């Protein structure tokens, strides 16, 4: 009645067949996400062979395969890089939390998309109360590693992050995102230091907050 | 002159105007497309020895 081989095994065989759609390819990442698959590589290949080969594409197949491309550890730079047409096509389509998915595993991974990055923060700062704290996280994050050196959405983060009470993981994001963008801005950065203040629940966070208050040097907290 | 009165046209040019080319064999077809056929099933199938998958989409190991 548990047996996790076998449903992998036909997930195997869901991704192995000839005209797989995008939404077999993004359901069958989303479910080895969610059951750590991280010992067989051969299959997540398969399942990114097929989100490369896969040409119709909605807002939530997309989001649910690039949350599963993040959440999983993957990287095959070709095929999430690919991935900007179905972004770029799709953005006014996009829900907020949506943008916020697609921006930050596009981002995470190193795509060069200026396009993408320009119409996310034209997004971001023309819908700017719209969003949770979360998804300016998210966006900082993905414009930030993205290569782009945006000011405008730093700054319009900045005043959210003075104005709302955010999560020690959003706060954790925030910091990466603007370390990456190396700004050290003392208005936001111990605005996102009151975040710190429930215990944090990864230690990813807490390590990813680490490394960007020692990048940027500003205290031992 | 009784040889004046017989056909001036040979037996040979009948023959050779009848007959004027070799016709095709209806096998012919066949063992062509199935000799070219059989490339198709060796590059193009997914059970032959030699596919050309892995040499055009090649793997994500």
């Amino acid at each position: 009645e548990n047996d996790v081989p076998a449903i992998l095994k036909e997930i195997d065989s869901l991704v192995s067949r000839e005209a797989v759609s995008a939404k077999e390819v993004s359901d069958a990442a989303v479910a080895l996400t969610y059951l750590q698959v991280k010992a067989n590589r051969r299959l997540w290949g398969k399942v990114l062979e097929k989100a490369g080969a896969a040409q119709d594409y909605d807002a939530a197949s997309l989001t649910n395969l690039l949350w599963a491309i993040n959440t999983g550890g993957v990287e095959h730079f070709k095929t999430v890089a690919e991935l900007a047409g179905p972004a770029v096509s799709l953005l006014p389509s996009l829900s907020p939390v949506q943008l916020s998915i697609v921006v930050e595993a596009l981002g995470g991974a190193g795509v060069k998309n200026y396009e993408l990055y320009n119409k996310a923060s034209a997004v971001v700062v023309s819908k700017i109360g719209e969003f949770k704290p979360a998804e300016i996280a998210r966006v900082l994050y993905g414009v930030a590693f993205g290569g782009v050196n945006d000011v405008a959405l730093a700054k319009a983060a900045g005043k959210v992050f003075a104005s709302t009470e955010v999560d020690s993981r959003t706060a954790a994001q925030a910091l990466y995102a603007l370390a990456k963008l190396g700004r050290a801005d003392k208005a936001t950065v111990d605005a996102l230091l009151k975040s710190f203040k429930k215990g944090t629940e990864s230690a990813s966070d807490a390590a990813a907050a680490s490394f960007a208050l020692g990048s940027l040097s500003f205290k031992a907290e | 002159d009784r040889v004046l009165s017989l056909p001036a046209v040979s037996k040979n040019q009948v023959l050779e105007n009848v007959f004027h080319t070799a016709p095709k064999a209806p096998v012919e077809h066949l063992e062509k497309m199935v000799s070219a056929n059989s490339k198709v099933y060796d590059a193009l199938n997914l059970q032959s020895k030699r596919v050309l998958i892995w040499q055009v989409k090649p793997a994500l190991f």
